[PDB]
């Protein structure tokens, strides 16, 4: 049992499933590489979803929609209303950007609602097919979305958007500078200790740990979900199998609010980027 | 009364209610009714 | 070393509980005042709840951060 | 500065014109009023209300029941 | 072992589907129906206005 | 040995007791504000109570998380 | 020796913080309920019903901590 | 030795927390009560009824902690 | 014995010190609210003081118990 | 024994400083509402101050006792 | 050996205090925010904007502490 | 010896620290309401600030005593 | 060895503890500013002038704690 | 001797941190109410700022003493 | 690695979704036109 627990734990924390920078792909102990061999699953899900959208994007629908296109219309109407009412005076085609990032993170965290054991169970047949059976049980499978590497990728992608749209209006003068909270204070030791470090750390903190916190808070929520699953998996005979259900739906609501507020924060950050400094 | 006026002039501000809305409203009702009675009496005088 | 592990367990417990208290206070204040406000203005409840969830999201980031990193050290402890 | 302050009984007006400083005893406590003051409504308590004029002198007006805005 | 977990998980899933349909789908269908009916009423207003 | 056992037991006590404190007092303030609000408008008791429970559910997530972690650690600690 | 005292003090701080929290919540609820009854003495039946209903929400896990302290005092693992 | 001081400290913590919570919450409650009285002295009888009600609704777990301290002081295990 | 006697001294310090905060802070709350109420209606000062002395006499009884435990220990107690 | 001397030093710091803190808290609590009341009600500010003094002595009694125990132990810490 | 555990503990404390600071400053701001917006729902966006700027004004040194703590978690001076 | 040196130095540090904390809290809570009231009516300021200084000096006394004990040990602890 | 770990602990306490205090102060400040601008959306400019002034004057001694912590981080005294 | 160095670092951290926090909490208290006052009645802003500075200087004094004691322990080395 | 990935993913997709929105907005205009038309008559 606890053998099985640790054998599961081999899978989750460090991702990049079967990455090997001149190393092994099924070792769970390489601990030395730079490849992210787990992003592809998230990327493929995003691509297949964006094509699922493209099916209706290449289409023009104006009459009476069925359930599919009806829901499509309410969704797109709400997202366009939100992006529009939030901010304005800005035409560089960002509303689709927010829509896309929101719905992708939506689906990405949604897909993690399955029992943890079923990914390695379905993968065990491929393991019998290729790359071993029990040395796969420790860490050889591709993992669904729990890897903070992916989250880090979204964080810095949005950060790149932030930097580029801050210089959208050539705010380079305001981008290099900042509004210092104070130039100095009396007790001239204080003045010296304030002049150099303080406003610099002020300017730095205005942007740095915000996307970092975004990504690793996603990781915290989603990792928390998976670990709750694994812990409830103890004694599935005399249990009523009702430990999860309340917390599970709560965390579902959490995921919804996650995606929503992340895209909200995207909106406010792009507003500040569209605001001169 | 005044169904289309006096709701425009209230900007993003409100009169602060040092008393509860209830008692101040009651005093307003009292005084406003008495004022109308007064004016009607004066009008009756003029008609006379 | 195992007592160092106990140190780690204590630190994680600190973070998780103590940020949980952060949430327990913030969300409670928001709930109380929100109920009072919506009582004052029972008509525009949609936008009220909208901005309410806005604030709720803005609130509990860092405490949940501490919870997550604490559990991470509980299981993926650096320098076990 | 100056605020346009008006004192009026139900019958007719009693005081009108600009005033600089208003001192009364509201439904709650006493307050001091200067132009640019926040929007407020207060219940006048029985007694005289005294206000400071642009000349540097101060008017006083008695009230027995009434409301203040 | 594994099957014991699967049976409980499947019970959870069945409850998920039943309760989620029960408590969530009527509002969605109602919203869809309202959208369609208001569009149709606007259309009919158009033809009758032309008449 | 004994030191680690005491460490984890104290950690569990921290989590559960401290979260219990927070949730208890949070309920106190929340209910006080809810009662104060509903006193104004008895007409909206149903919807107001609905939102009351809507947020009461928001409160208790990580308290229960800590309760579960402590209970399991009571049953089985990590770092055996 | 050490484990005994450590478990005992864990239970003690458990129940002490529980008493603290339940008293604080009692006061918090009480003040505003008194305020409301001062405003609405007439609905005091229904208000009191809601009061005790929400008080039922209050002190679940405090009593849980008290019971866990009793468990530690009487019989607990790792002793 | 160590267990003795641990038990004494734990009992002191229990009673100290009980006293702190009682005093603080109880004082807040009394303040709101006198506030309500200043609102309406006439409902003071019913208000006092509620007072003794909620006081009896506030003192239980503190007295439990008092009993715990007494049990520790007079005769308790882990000594 | 030095260990446990010093710990008992710490414990008595806790006893009396918590009694001190409870009395001081609770009575400060009482004073603030009392002065507010009496200023609201100076006429009913007799009944106000009536209820206030009643509730205050009901207040510090448990602080009195803690201080009495300290007195028991300082005069003579078990474990010493 | 000198370890117990450090213990007593810690306990004394606890009692005296902690009681000072409580006294400050209670003083501010009373003072805020006292000040507001006398500002709004200067005519009866005298008997307001009368009650305020009436309760000021009621406030510090337990803190006074705690400080007294601390200073007595400073002079002569019993359980020598 | 234990000073690595000391580094871990200190980083944890940095994180934990930043957590409460953020979580309770946010609580206060949200309380007052919802309080105010109900008065002038029409003036919502301006207040919202100011509130966002305040939130930014709130959280700087908490991220400073958490960043330095995580740096010490990974890059360890004072070993 | 060294251990006792640290014991007494830490105890003195605590005595000064809690005194500073409590004093700051007291002045802040005083000043809030003082500013509020003096804003309400610019007339009664003289006796207003008179009672303000009265109670402010009334407050920090025990903190000043803790400060005195700390500096007492600073010149020389009344102990080894 | 112990010295470096304890120095790290002390710097961590400094930074985190101060950051929490700065957070609570900014909480009160921003809440009051928000309510103020809610009642008078007009005097916002000079009110924010006061706001930045008072906040810039707010951090000085927690800033000192930060400076001491960083001085420890680069070249700690009492090595 | 390393014990003494750690203890003095701890004492200096205490002295600086708690005094800084006194400054922080008091400054928040003053700032909220001063902002309130200047908002309600902008005309008194000069005298309001005067009172604000008067109380600000009065408050932070003892925390400055703690800061100076920290510096005195840092550069000068008592008990070392 | 993900940064260029995602920015390139969205950029050479960024136009068609907005191009879609014109249909909806002009559609609403037709409904508005119906209302105005009913009023003039």
């Amino acid at each position: 049992k606890h053998h099985l627990t640790n054998m599961t734990y081999g899978k989750m924390p460090d991702g990049t499933w079967k990455l090997a920078e001149t190393a092994e792909e099924a070792h769970s102990m390489g601990f030395t590489a730079i490849h992210l061999d787990s992003m592809g699953w998230s990327i493929g899900l995003g691509v297949i979803f964006c094509l699922l959208f493209w099916i209706v994007a290449r289409a023009a629908n104006a009459g009476v929609p069925t359930k599919f296109q009806s829901a499509i219309e309410m969704i797109i109407e709400f997202v366009d209303s939100s992006v529009r009412d939030t901010f304005h005076g800005k035409s560089r085609l960002i509303a689709p950007l927010a829509l896309t990032i929101f719905v992708w993170i939506f689906l990405m965290n949604l897909m993690d609602l399955i029992p943890v054991d079923w990914i390695p169970q379905v993968a065990a047949f491929v393991g019998a097919n290729v790359f071993g059976m029990d040395p796969h049980h420790v860490y050889f499978k591709i993992v669904p979305s729990t890897d903070p590497n992916i989250t880090l990728g979204m964080s810095l992608s949005v950060f790149v958007l932030i930097l580029f749209y801050s210089i959208r209006e050539k705010g380079v003068g305001g981008f290099v500078g900042e509004l210092a909270l104070n130039p100095f204070n009396p007790s001239n030791p204080v003045a010296k200790a304030l002049l150099i470090p303080v406003n610099l750390i002020l300017e730095l903190v205005t942007f740095l740990a915000r996307p970092i916190s975004l990504a690793l808070r996603l990781f915290g929520n989603m990792y928390a979900g998976e670990l709750i699953f694994i812990l409830i998996a103890l004694l599935p005979f005399w249990i009523q199998w009702a430990l999860s259900v309340p917390w599970a739906i709560f965390h579902i609501l959490v995921i919804t609010l996650q995606a929503f507020i992340f895209m909200m924060l995207t909106i406010v950050y792009l507003s500040m980027a569209s605001e001169k400094h | 009364a005044e169904e289309g006026d006096d709701l425009n002039r209230t900007y993003g501000w409100d009169y602060i209610y040092e008393p509860e809305a209830e008692e101040l409203l009651n005093g307003l009702l009292v005084r406003y009714i008495e004022s109308m009675v007064y004016q009607g009496v004066i009008e009756n005088v003029a008609c006379e | 070393m195992e007592l160092t592990l106990g140190l780690v367990a204590i630190a994680s417990a600190i973070l998780i509980a103590f940020g949980a208290l952060g949430t327990a206070i913030g969300f409670g204040l928001l709930g109380g005042r929100f109920l009072e406000a919506v009582a004052r203005q029972p008509e525009l409840a949609p936008q009220l709840q909208t901005r309410m969830f806005l604030i709720a999201g803005l609130l509990d980031a860092v405490p949940m951060i501490g919870v997550g990193i604490g559990l991470f050290f509980i299981f993926a402890n650096p320098f076990v | 500065a100056t605020m346009q302050c008006d004192v009026v009984s139900v019958k007719e007006s009693i005081y009108s014109g600009a005033v600089t400083m208003l001192i009364a005893k509201g439904a709650g406590g006493e307050l001091g009023i200067l132009p640019g003051h926040a929007p407020l409504v207060t219940l006048l308590q029985p007694g005289p209300i005294r206000v400071l004029l642009e000349n540097g002198t101060e008017e006083i007006v008695y009230v027995s029941g009434g409301v203040l805005e | 072992n594994i099957n014991l977990t699967l049976i409980g998980q499947a019970i959870a899933f069945a409850f998920f589907v039943a309760f989620c349909m029960k408590f969530v789908w009527p509002p969605l269908i109602n919203a869809i129906s309202e959208r369609q009916r208001k569009i149709a009423d606007g259309l009919n207003a158009a033809e009758k206005a032309k008449a």
